């Protein structure tokens, strides 16, 4: 696993040309995140 | 350990989950091809994920990176779609389930669309899609993702072309 930035705790990967796509995040340490919710499902066919 | 606990469907606390999965899904440039072809999902299950344990790893690190944040946390809930979201919940985040070749550095990723981590469900690019049909826009087959909590703290923003 790589290091943050210097000086900072993750990164922000903000897609500047799709204008509807949302932004990405990475940590650097598993010890930063804590997997709250499992949501099982089904992806839908479009009708 | 970990214990998983049911929420109903007439809990606010899943309904906002699922508003939180439902209005996050948008198109993919791939046209479908990592994730599938679909506008909506249909939610069969919403479990919390309980381990004291794995929790106090999470408040300790998020304590940490508050102070040398000047007290501020910087805490989101983001989606995580993986292959080994079984070994995640029990052992909890840690090196093996980093994405080596991504983007932003090999670190652990996190998306604010369900749909992004969607594609991850099974594997890098879709994998081969589900098991039982190798199928990566299997309409059958149930998928599972996580709705984390996730300390950011100072965050460097690195604009992609995306
Ligand atoms: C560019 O990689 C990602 C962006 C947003 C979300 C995710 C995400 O939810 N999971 C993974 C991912 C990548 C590789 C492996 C091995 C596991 C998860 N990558 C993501
Ligand atoms: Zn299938």
């Amino acid at each position: 696993m790589a290091h943050s930035p210097p000086g900072h705790h993750s990164v922000t990967g903000r897609p500047s040309v799709n204008g509807l796509a949302l932004a990405e995040y990475v940590i650097y340490r598993g010890e930063q995140a804590y997997p709250e919710y499992l949501i099982t499902y089904q992806i839908m066919r479009p009708e | 350990g970990t214990i998983l606990i049911d929420l109903s469907p007439d809990d606010k606390e899943f309904q906002s989950v699922e508003e939180e999965m439902q209005s996050t899904v948008r198109e993919h440039r791939d046209g479908g091809h990592a994730g599938g072809i679909f506008n909506r999902y249909n939610i069969l299950k919403i479990q919390k994920v309980c381990n004291k344990k794995l929790w106090e790893r999470y408040t300790h690190r998020r304590k940490e990176v508050s102070e040398e944040n000047h007290n501020h946390a910087n805490e989101r809930m983001l989606f995580h779609g993986s292959p080994f979201v079984n070994a995640i919940i029990h052992k909890g985040f840690d090196e093996r389930h980093a994405y080596i070749g991504g983007m932003f550095g090999a670190g652990i990723y996190f998306a604010e669309n369900s749909s992004k981590s969607n594609q991850y469900v099974y594997g890098i690019g879709g994998g081969t899609g589900c098991p039982v049909h190798k199928d990566r826009s299997c309409y059958i087959c149930h998928r599972q993702l996580l709705f984390c909590r996730v300390t950011l703290g100072k965050s460097f923003l690195q604009f992609s072309a995306m």
